[PDB]
């Protein structure tokens, strides 16, 4: 049961940046990422 | 910026396609 659609782009998620005079976050965690690129 | 002779150019068969992003989206980025 799969057809066509139309849809408006999506933008992308929404999320409110907390923000305060006091308030920081210090990374906890860490993570090694390998990206791969290419050039002709 | 100022994005008839557009009327004209497409009795000649020329057409302008729009864009993908809106200016809109433009912003929102």
């Amino acid at each position: 049961s799969q057809s066509i659609i139309a849809y408006t782009m999506s933008l992308g998620a929404e999320n409110s940046v907390a923000y305060s005079n006091n308030s920081i976050a210090i990374p906890t965690n860490f993570t090694i990422s390998v990206t791969t690129e290419i050039l002709p | 910026v100022t994005l008839d002779l557009i009327c004209a150019q497409k009795f000649n068969g020329l057409t302008v396609l729009p864009p993908l992003l809106t200016d809109e989206m433009i912003a929102q980025y």
